[PDB]
């Protein structure tokens, strides 16, 4: 810079220090922070954070935690605790089912389980998504392709 | 890439060519060459004591008188080698070596 | 070009600076809460922030060199109990109780868990019956039949 | 390297002065041998002066040599001019 | 109960006010707390040596002692210290800083340190109210209060900007201020942050150090600072008459503390009107001959003016000043006693004059190079 | 040698180049410059000290040495003092040319 | 052997006043110092660096 | 003003290449051990440097591009209740093999996995088919029950 | 070097460090420690004979070889008699600091 010089010094070299530097960001640890990330280059941390489903749709506040999250998603799949916050851009927390609720022993089939969800921001369409979205979630064979809805 | 841009920078000189090496470290005959007159100490008043003058001969000598140095003791040392070889039963022979 | 030789060195150690900062083996500072922040994993307090007296107590955090023991601890860890290893482990919220393993008669539905814990002759009470199972309701797959 | 660096005592020693305020004892003639007593103990030594530095190094000392003269009877000398010498022993 | 072992004692023993430097002591004027920690009455002037005697006489965090280790930090000095109890209103606080006859027959504030003599062998040479100088009347005070003593009085401007500072140093120009305007800052134990520091006792034991490892006509400018950090602005500096915020300073006679903030002082002039008076240096080997010309010939006063008298001390002063030309505090000079105004009317009235003249040695603030190469005689190349 | 001009970035070689690597010497401070802590003078040192004749041969011997470091084309001859205003001293630097 | 800083203290003058040279000096201070280039080259006032052994 | 242009080219060269060996797309050999420390992922031995005879050295790591997806499957074997990938991640484990496809059409808790292998002509021995059950005995769930 | 103080157990390491470690040498004997016998002073051998002018510089010499034994990071300067009271004489230890 023009301070690293000693202090005899021209206006030339005065100039030319702050010149010939010439200084540069380094965006390396905004990187692997999904909040600090550009928008352009966010599906390459989504991708090792092995997010399952993305979506082009979704504003930033609901990309950016699904990569955020995405460790307490994946370290707990069969639980229902993350299957609440699997569905976060969908914003539905309303209702699921148990065993006890049903009183001749469950249905044939052992419970597979038909949760509530509960959206108001998109009524057209919106269905044809929660059947496999939460396919990651659910396990190959604990559960059965029965599922409940509400709009 | 010693072919393909030594191809484009005979490409780009033929375009346009380079400023010429322009000179500016051009001196005169005279930096570089001894002032071959005798300096003050040669015209003085005093005859010379002795004199010190290299084999370059165009160096500036040194001139001793009462101005410059003017000593006043002369040693001259001046050996000459004769070796000595000891004989056993008489004295050693010597030899201008 | 002793500038240019010399802000250069900088820039090429700010490169290394934050190479080593997204780096589990070599971050350090404020720049493990980054690698700590996308585990879920935050750093302890050994002493509380907060001071009583004139002089301010510092919040005692831990080292650095212990982050790095829990970020890659971060991961064989109680999360679910899916198999006869996991269902005993998250059985661990009572204290008066010795070890335990698991059985399950059917595939499809149930789990059978015979808790026994060292009191008395070793049986179970009934208070002990409900604390295992406010555990289990959301550490287990959601449709067990936790018998 | 560092050299030698030497340290060389002059003096004279006239073992029939009395001791100072007249303290019914002389100088003695053994009081050169001390020196000579704490010479064959292979080991160095301190120097310890009162003016500039105090903490002089480690010296171990090499040379003693007196000319003892102006007999008595017993070859007693009433004058011993010595010069002792040492050398800096280089410790850590 | 006495002891017959071999013990540590870590408290003062031996008395060290016999030398005295007479040239390096310090009148020292601000605020206290006078508790039970404190062992020294408010408007009374206490002898301090070292930082155990500020820490004796003034509490550790009244900024009395925070001044006094502002001296100590840099030189082995002498402070006549004057306290002033705190006040609520800042203009009723600076009155009680300029002190005046409001007792009995007791001088208080600022006025209390013309009592440094008679009470400790210290005529104070340096005055310094570290923060209580931005205020204009306690500035103005300390300047009357100065050509009483035969001091110089180290004020500081505003932490404001720069012009803030120039134009409070046009409001003098009465050739014994000398004003630091940056307010440094040094780090500190208990904040574990930046402090805030007047900096005008810093220049103050920048001058003890000077004047007695030095002489005291060398000038104290280009000399270092301990005890500090940053400044409180960021002051440039170059070489080459540019708009730089040193030339500013030193062009308005300000002193600053200029190089890699904090290390060294930087400018000697003095807020004079007169460019025969503009440096410190004509100031203070004016009044430190001449109050060491009096230290040795204090006989001048009583031996009645007989045929021997007048030419008794006229190579008296010859003998002493000559021995100040060779140390380097003056060059060359003449004493003489005056022929036409010593006459016999008066002589018998007391008064015998003598004159002296004296130059001093100048500071070099600005060494000029011309540089000029060649062989013998000229130029051979061009 | 052909360098630069500090000011107006001329490229002048001879002996206006041999001056200005003269006061590249003087006027540095030892430290300011990056990477190379043995450069420049303690003239700024010198600066606002008296000017006393220990103050002449202790600049002498310090030009002497800042410019036998970083300039053997030039051999110091001497350093007068030629003038004093207020302040103001200035400085006769006389040397014979090398090299 | 941390040192503090004042708000003109510079990096390469300080690892001379510490280790005596600066051939390989500086890099080794940057290297075991964590953030200490991407902060300005003029120091700030309070700022630590711990100076490694055998630069 | 031209060595400048030419240095900051060769400093958003420097950045670009730091932050391509940050992120796993486009990182290099002997970075992903760095991140794979963050991932739980370290390189493996096939047939190591043991000399039989002690000029001719055989020394043999994990190569790229398969250890990358050891990485890329970190996240999917945390969770031990067994989701759609964890029933493949763990049975990446050996080596005769090649990965897994998970399926189910019968009722439930009856796992159909696809256990396909590269070695040669189609068919995978019997023989490597049991090292699954083994590879899968404290990574299931307990009721749930595979073919 | 940072260490512990004998009293009140709390490590300073500074300079209050370089206080006590100069009055670890001064008030052992020699002999007292254990397994290290060359360790202190002759100052209790001192303790209640007259103060002359040798009491004095038999003290600078031994001063001087205790601490030039295990305390390298302290030049002494010299010991001088400040006061005498009935029985208590007080030196003024001072000496420079190296290391």
């Amino acid at each position: 810079s023009s301070r690293l010089l000693p202090p005899n010094r021209s206006s030339l070299e005065r100039s030319l220090g702050d010149v010939l530097p010439a200084e540069l960001p380094v965006p390396l640890r905004e990187l692997h922070d999904p909040a600090r990330c550009e928008a352009a280059l966010l599906p390459y941390l989504a991708w090792t954070r092995s997010v399952d489903r993305w979506d082009p749709d979704w504003s930033d506040e609901a990309k950016r935690n699904a990569v955020a999250t995405s460790f307490v998603l994946h370290q707990r799949k069969g639980t229902l605790t993350a299957l609440r916050q699997v569905v976060e851009p969908i914003g539905a927390l309303s209702e699921v089912t148990e065993w006890w609720q049903r009183s001749p022993t469950g249905v044939p089939g052992t419970f597979e389980i038909t949760v509530d969800v509960s959206d108001r921001g998109i009524d057209e369409g919106t269905v044809l998504e929660l059947e496999r979205l939460l396919d990651d979630v659910r396990p190959v064979s604990r559960h059965l392709t029965r599922l409940d809805l509400r709009i | 890439l010693k072919v393909q841009v030594n191809s484009a920078a005979q490409a780009v000189g033929k375009v346009a060519g380079d400023i010429s090496p322009t000179l500016a470290g051009v001196l005169p005959s005279w930096l570089l060459a001894p002032s071959a007159t005798p300096p003050s100490e040669a015209a003085a008043s005093l005859p010379h004591l002795l004199v010190l003058q290299p084999l370059t001969a165009n160096a500036q000598p040194f001139y001793f008188n009462l101005n410059t140095a003017a000593f006043d003791a002369l040693q001259r040392n001046s050996a000459y080698n004769w070796s000595g070889q000891v004989r056993l039963g008489r004295r050693p022979a010597l030899q201008s070596v | 070009l002793q500038l240019a030789a010399y802000r250069e060195l900088l820039l090429r150690a700010r490169i290394n600076d934050a190479a080593r900062a997204v780096m589990l083996a070599y971050a350090s500072g404020a720049d493990l809460d980054q690698i700590g922040a996308g585990f879920n994993v935050q750093r302890l307090l050994i002493r509380p922030a907060q001071p009583e007296a004139v002089p301010p107590v510092e919040a005692q955090y831990e080292s650095d060199k212990s982050l790095r023991n829990r970020i890659q601890l971060a991961f064989e860890q109680l999360s679910v109990a899916g198999p006869r290893n996991a269902y005993i482990a998250h059985a661990l919220g009572a204290d008066g109780r010795v070890a335990d393993a698991s059985a399950t008669s059917p595939a499809p539905c149930e789990v059978l868990i015979s808790v026994l814990g060292v009191e008395g002759n070793g049986q179970a009470p009934e208070a002990v019956l409900q604390a295992v199972r406010l555990a289990l309701n959301a550490e287990d797959v959601r449709p067990v039949a936790d018998r | 390297g560092m050299g030698e660096e030497s340290i060389l005592l002059k003096g004279a020693v006239f073992p029939l002065r009395r001791q100072v305020g007249n303290q019914e004892k002389v100088v003695g003639l053994e009081q050169l041998e001390a020196l000579r007593r704490l010479a064959e103990r292979r080991e160095p030594l301190i120097l310890s002066s009162g003016y500039g530095e105090v903490q002089m190094g480690l010296w171990c000392l090499v040379r003693i040599s007196e000319n003892q003269s102006a007999l008595l009877g017993n070859g007693a000398p009433r004058k011993q001019t010595f010069d002792l010498e040492f050398k800096r022993y280089g410790d850590d | 109960s006495f002891f017959h072992g071999v013990t540590v004692t870590n408290v003062d023993i031996g008395a060290r006010t016999i030398a005295l430097p007479a040239s390096s002591v310090i009148g020292l004027c601000d605020v206290f707390t006078p508790g039970a920690q404190a062992s020294a009455k408010p408007n009374v002037p206490v002898l301090l040596t070292s930082k155990k005697d500020a820490a004796a006489a003034f509490g550790i965090g009244s900024s009395i002692y925070l001044a006094c280790e502002a001296i100590y930090n840099r030189a082995q000095a002498v402070i006549v210290a004057v306290g002033v109890e705190t006040a609520e209103t800042p203009e009723a606080q600076a009155s009680a800083v300029i002190g005046g006859i409001s007792a009995a027959g007791e001088r208080t504030g600022l006025q209390a340190l013309l009592d440094g003599k008679s009470r400790f062998n210290a005529q104070p040479r340096l005055l310094v109210a570290p923060g209580h100088s931005a205020q204009q009347a306690v500035a103005t005070a300390m300047d009357g209060l100065a050509e009483k003593l035969r001091a110089i009085a180290i004020l500081d401007g505003p932490n404001s900007t720069d012009e803030a500072a120039v134009a409070y140093a046009k409001n003098f120009g009465s050739k014994r201020l000398f004003m630091v305007d940056p307010g440094v800052q040094v780090w500190d134990s208990a904040t574990n942050a930046a402090r805030n520091a007047p900096a005008s006792a810093y220049a103050a034991g920048l001058f003890a150090w000077t004047d007695a490892e030095y002489g005291f006509w060398s000038s104290p400018s280009n000399k270092e600072i301990k005890g500090v950090t940053g400044t409180s602005r960021p002051v440039e500096f170059l070489d080459g008459d540019e708009t730089c915020r040193a030339n500013l300073l030193n062009n308005a006679n300000i002193a600053t503390i200029i190089r890699d903030d904090g290390y060294r002082l930087w400018g000697n002039r003095t807020l004079s009107s007169d460019s025969k008076w503009a440096f410190v240096t004509r100031v203070r080997t004016m009044d430190l001959v001449m109050d060491a010309i009096l230290a040795g010939h204090k006989w001048a006063v009583d031996r009645g003016i007989t045929k021997t008298y007048v030419k008794d001390v006229t190579e008296g002063l010859r003998a002493f000043m000559r021995d100040l030309k060779n140390q380097g505090a003056v060059i060359n000079f003449e004493v003489y006693a005056d022929p036409d105004l010593n006459s016999a009317s008066q002589l018998a009235q007391g008064k015998v004059y003598w004159n002296i003249r004296f130059t001093d040695v100048p500071p070099a603030e600005n060494p000029n190079f011309r540089v000029e190469v060649t062989d013998q005689w000229l130029t051979e190349v061009l | 040698m052909i360098g630069m001009d500090r000011r107006s970035g001329l490229p002048l070689s001879g002996l206006a180049h041999l001056k200005q690597s003269v006061e590249d010497i003087l006027t540095t401070p030892l430290g300011s410059r990056r990477m190379r802590p043995e450069y420049g003078s303690k003239l700024r040192r010198m600066v606002d000290m008296p000017v006393s004749e220990g103050w002449k041969s202790a600049v002498q011997a310090e030009v002497a040495r800042s410019l036998g470091r970083w300039e053997p084309r030039i051999g110091l001859s001497a350093v007068r003092v030629v003038a004093v205003v207020d302040g103001r001293v200035d400085l006769l630097l006389s040397g014979v040319f090398e090299g | 052997t941390t040192c503090r800083t004042a708000d003109g203290d510079m990096l390469d003058s300080l690892c001379y006043h510490v280790y005596g040279h600066l051939l390989g000096c500086v890099e080794a201070t940057l290297d075991a110092n964590p953030g200490l280039a991407d902060e300005q080259q003029p120091f700030r006032a309070g700022l630590l660096i711990s100076f490694p052994d055998m630069p």
